């Protein structure tokens, strides 16, 4: 009242309205007959890519269209649907030979370093979802033998194994799954373990205040809320059991929600972490023609 | 009726006669951190007029064969007016953005530029080293430029390696020297979380890129400059302490 | 009528698929709603 | 709001940009033969998308010095697509046309075309013998020259004897360098009698005279073309039996 | 019904209205009187033939 510029805008500063509303749609959109329509004024054809905006000519408005209630399917495009699919992610060499005195493997949980699933979950920037993990677990020759193994989860901060029967494995606030070598491969279920409220693939700044250099700067863009621990192996075993073996480890990506699209990468990987490439190899996303008019 | 459009935050304003519309990104206005989304308990500070304005950086000069530039934020805003000052007063900050980019040119003149966001604009180096210990990463000062803006090496990768082409995916405008001379888009707060650092992490990054090469006969204008200003919406900054620069 | 038979969300299958678009921020991500058949300018 | 227009015919669209009317002949729409004065008893075919579309001439080039030149119909459409098939299969022809033709320049040219349509556009044999046995007759490729377009010899005439200055009590239109860049007619279908044939008579002719001879100055696009393009509409043949060309 | 843009065309193509309609006259048009108009935006002189 005395003053009211300060209440004129803090009651006007609530949720403004931003009216995108979606709506359910099951099936792919059909069409309506249209006929030739000789009209000035009213052009559905002229756009204007400079509004930001995509062309919004259907078909009906163009060429004179029969109807069609299409009945094809939109299920197998949803995000949900596109990452229901079990991916490779990592893979584990444990020698536990002779020669070869360490017993266990140590895997930094780190998806981005097959290019497969990490070109599909980095076309969006940020993504929250839970995991389905899997651990098929062979020998190098790819044959099964009964020896009992033990994937041990080590999250950020509890001590890594120091060896193949170290006090670490007594795994009594760690989980831990036991499996034999001759059974189904392993199978556990992961939630959303990020601090954040999103995993992000991109993270364009630094984790750590401070003077950052110019030659070696091997700190940029690495987020430490994507990095979720580390994966340890063993052989359950007092002394070595002479066999080469290799887990390897898929994940499934179930209720993900995604966020901010991205181009898809073109040019090939170089590093896990970092999305470098080379200047001087660019591959063009388009294989070359001979001439421009000449469509093969 | 359409054509002319005029801007007005703060104390500032931006009058434009040949641009033809607004690019709401993401179709969501900037608004404050509702309380069942926030986390620090203490209560942000908003000032709301101090730094909600329009600040007009430097004009980079539009060449025959240029390459394009790329600007972060908010980084730009990190050492010029009660935003700088806030931003290197504070930890936690978050801020929506309205960018409006202008070059104009006579009706003589032809080019294109792409002016467009890049939530995470994480940059690349370029090299073909593979084991991770000697692989050449950019400098600081190529990845966070500053006021000044940095240019790009081969804008047809955006030096992240993903190609320009589908960059159309993102809030994204086309300056046509022969319909429009300014473009501007409004860009809400993109992040994981409800406050971020203001000085260590870049929300996104801005794109020009000069897709249509200018070009023109004799006589004409040679220094065609480009720029761009910035206004910050629905700002809040919190955790006060000693002033850090970076 | 799918299941879960532990007591955690996340160990549950395909809980449930949605068919929900919404183009019209990517595609028409503008201020001033452009017509279809008018004039964008 | 009114220069730009958009037509629509079968599979065909057309766009403008400066045009500014569309010219109903005669205030008449095309339509179908009613049965009240239909005399053919069998039944006609009406495809209405197969021949019911824009199709396109060559390019004329128009030149400092041109003289004008003219169209029949259906003439031109008596090779080219399903039209030139029905029309060569059947005996009974009937249909209303909409014409388009565009010839753009820059705004530093200048020019005026005359584009009109004259119903039974019968030519005339330039000379002065006046027996009936030795004077001279429009030879068949002057008089129904095809797809190709003949060209005037002396426009103000017409070729017909009659002069040009009344011929805009035609349905016509100007193409005015410095307004318009393409005039459309839409014409119904002109003729004593319900049907008739489509390869003996033609209907009418389209006459593009270059009033105002194009002028620019050096430096400028010489090559300025204007393209003609027609849509056959409310189409009906009848009287089915094998092909005749002519 | 089965299939509809065959009908939706049909119950279409009736007699388009071509409204061009005469009245009788008789004799020639006379004139009504008309002031000074100094407006703004309503040109009768400027056409476009
Ligand atoms: C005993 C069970 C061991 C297997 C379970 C290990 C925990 C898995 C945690 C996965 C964390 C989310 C998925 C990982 C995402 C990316 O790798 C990181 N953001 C960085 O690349």
């Amino acid at each position: 009242d005395p003053v009211e510029d300060i209440i004129h805008d803090a009651l006007s500063s609530t949720v403004r309205r931003a009216i995108t509303s979606g709506q359910d749609v099951n099936t792919a959109a059909g069409t309506a007959p249209s006929s030739h329509r000789l009209e000035t004024g009213r052009v559905p054809a002229l756009q204007a890519a400079e509004t930001g905006a995509t062309s919004n000519a259907t078909d009906e408005n163009m060429i004179e269209t029969r109807c069609v209630m299409n009945r094809n399917g939109v299920l197998e495009a949803t995000i949900s649907h596109f990452f229901s699919r079990s991916g490779l992610v990592g893979v584990v060499n444990l020698t536990d030979g002779g020669t070869d005195t360490t017993g266990y493997a140590v895997w930094d949980i780190d998806i981005m370093g097959f290019v497969q699933l990490r070109r599909k979950c980095e076309m969006f920037t940020y993504m929250r979802f839970n995991a389905e993990f899997t651990f098929v677990t062979t020998t190098e020759n790819g044959e099964a033998r009964p020896f009992m193994l033990q994937y041990m989860y080590v999250p950020p901060g509890a001590p890594k194994p120091t060896g193949r029967d170290a006090f670490q494995w007594q795994t009594a606030t760690n989980p831990s799954v036991f499996v034999k070598l001759t059974d189904p491969p392993a199978q556990v279920s992961v939630p959303f373990m990020s601090p954040a409220s999103a995993y992000q693939w991109f993270y364009d700044g630094y984790p750590t205040f401070g003077q950052h250099p110019e030659t070696s700067n091997t700190t940029y863009g690495q987020c430490p809320n994507n990095m979720m621990g580390t994966f340890a192996v063993r052989v359950v075993s007092r002394v070595a059991s002479q066999l080469k073996l290799q887990t390897r480890v898929y994940m499934k990506l179930k209720h993900v929600r995604a966020w901010i699209p991205r181009p898809i990468r073109s040019q090939p990987y170089l590093l896990k972490n970092f999305p470098n490439y080379d200047s001087s190899k660019i591959t063009y996303s388009a294989r070359d023609r001979a001439s421009i008019k000449q469509a093969n | 009726s359409d054509r002319v459009a005029q801007l007005t935050v703060g104390n500032s304003s931006i009058t434009t006669q040949e641009a033809a519309n607004i690019v709401l990104a993401y179709g969501e206005w900037p608004e404050y951190c509702p309380d069942t989304d926030a986390t620090a308990v203490d209560k942000p500070t908003r000032p709301d007029v101090s730094v909600n304005r329009f600040y007009t950086l430097d004009s980079k000069m539009w060449q025959e064969n240029s390459t394009g530039w790329y600007w972060k934020f908010p980084d730009v805003l990190n050492k010029t007016g009660v935003f700088g000052q806030n931003a290197q007063f504070h930890y936690l900050y978050r801020s929506g953005f309205c960018l409006h980019v202008q070059c104009n040119a006579s009706k003589f003149h032809q080019g294109a530029l792409l002016v467009a966001v890049i939530p995470e604009f994480v940059l690349a180096g370029r090299g073909s080293n593979t084991k991770p210990n000697e692989a050449p990463h950019p400098g600081f000062n190529t990845t966070f430029p500053g006021t000044a803006g940095a240019s790009f090496n081969d804008p047809y990768v955006l030096d992240s390696g993903v190609p320009l082409s589908q960059s159309l995916i993102y809030p994204h405008q086309w300056i046509n020297l022969r319909t429009n001379n300014c473009a501007t888009i409004i860009v809400p707060y993109i992040n994981a979380v409800p406050f971020d650092s203001a000085i260590n992490h870049s929300n996104f990054g801005l794109i020009v890129v000069p897709v249509s090469p200018l070009k023109y006969s004799s006589g004409a204008t040679t220094a065609i400059p480009i720029t761009v200003t910035i206004a910050p919406l629905n700002s809040e900054f919190g955790g006060l302490r000693q002033a850090v620069s970076q | 009528t799918n299941i879960n038979y532990y007591k955690d969300s996340y160990a549950a299958s395909a809980s449930r698929q949605d068919f929900t678009q919404d183009p019209k921020k990517f595609t028409q991500p503008v201020l001033d709603s452009i017509r279809e058949l008018s004039a964008p300018l």
